[PDB]
């Protein structure tokens, strides 16, 4: 997987 | 007045008549000028438009519980970039993804939701995942480059039914009528207490409380 | 409360109060919800705890919508057994109903008619609703050369159906659903024309029709 870890 | 999305392309036969193609999103206006036709409008011009070309409008952007794989799968084949979607996991029941096209590939989002019951991506809460979405419509998703949220092309579906669950006699014009029973097609259920639909051959406004659900199979 | 789901996998019973199932099966589920994650449930005869997360909403068992009398025929033609079925409404006569039927290895399609006084009918027979008219032709033939009597199709698991709150609501008793307005709520049951059972932030109960608005399908 996400681009917000 | 509501909006509809078109089931097929229609080249407009007269001059007074709204030409579309399959999947636009139209604004039809109340009134029917013709039996079959209604007034609708479409990306700044006006026109009429038959009946049977047009079809319930989808969600534009919630799309359930489908997989990560599959929602990749859908935006890969969108034209624009920031075309996106909403989906529930499967596997974690509640939370919520989203899934962006940019380029060739497809970003994936986690939408958090703190003890408020507030969602967010980064810092900014939102009260509902609608006020997320129309937010990043006009600030980027992603913290490197700029991703604006656009709908994607939306294609009409497989139409909705409802059930009479009582004989209606409309009293006032423009009222659809049917018996308890009856299965009615839905074409506008946006407003929570009048409803447009049809049925032995008619369109008309309906009170939802008359009907019951007709689970989808198909 | 007590409401029908379908099954969406199969599932093997892991300790010997639990129920197992296959995928399409239709599961009674009681109102008594016994654990976080799981139901009660019966299915022919046993019963048992099932998973919530396995069940889905029940689909309409033999009203198609406008399917193609292709797509009719093609479905049906896959059928196991004789007299399987399904009504669809014609797509280019608007509010006219046909029944398809399999017999053996062909497809039979009768138009359903529609008197002055709103009852349907095939023949001589008069109905006062297709569900009538199903019902009737379950136990006498649907024909006059052979014996075919209708049968509910094999049936399948759906994409789930949602709502979307209107406003929040607040939950009085355990069995209900909490969530704010504009909440995404899965639909299980919504038989009942006042309160509907559902899912949204990993739990289920009841909470009224009133509160929530439609989620239009799209996939």
């Amino acid at each position: 997987t996400y681009s917000n870890l | 007045s509501m909006e509809a999305i078109a089931k097929y392309d229609f080249k407009a036969t007269a001059d007074d008549e709204l030409s579309f193609k399959r999947g636009d999103i139209l604004k039809v206006l109340n009134e029917e000028c013709d039996q079959n036709w209604y007034k609708a409008e479409l990306n700044g011009k006006d026109g009429f438009i038959p009946k049977n070309y047009i079809e319930m409008k989808p969600h534009p952007w919630f799309f359930g519980k489908i997989p990560r794989a599959k929602a990749e799968e859908m935006l890969s084949k969108q034209r624009h970039d920031g075309a996106f979607l909403i989906r529930e996991s499967e596997s974690a029941p509640g939370d919520f993804s989203l899934s962006v096209k940019f380029g060739n590939d497809v970003q994936h989002f986690k939408v958090l939701r703190d003890g408020a019951g507030k969602y967010f991506l980064w810092v900014v809460k939102f009260n509902s995942l609608n006020e997320l979405v129309d937010y990043h419509r006009s600030t980027s998703v992603s913290r490197n480059q700029q991703i604006f949220l656009r709908d994607i092309e939306q294609v009409p579906q497989q139409p909705t039914y409802v059930q009479a669950l009582f004989d209606f006699d409309p009293q006032e014009d423009g009222e659809l009528g049917f018996r308890r029973g009856d299965f009615i097609h839905v074409m506008d259920n946006s407003d929570p207490n009048w409803w447009k639909g049809a049925c032995h051959g008619q369109t008309g406004m309906f009170p939802r409380n008359y009907v019951t659900p007709v689970n989808r199979n198909v």
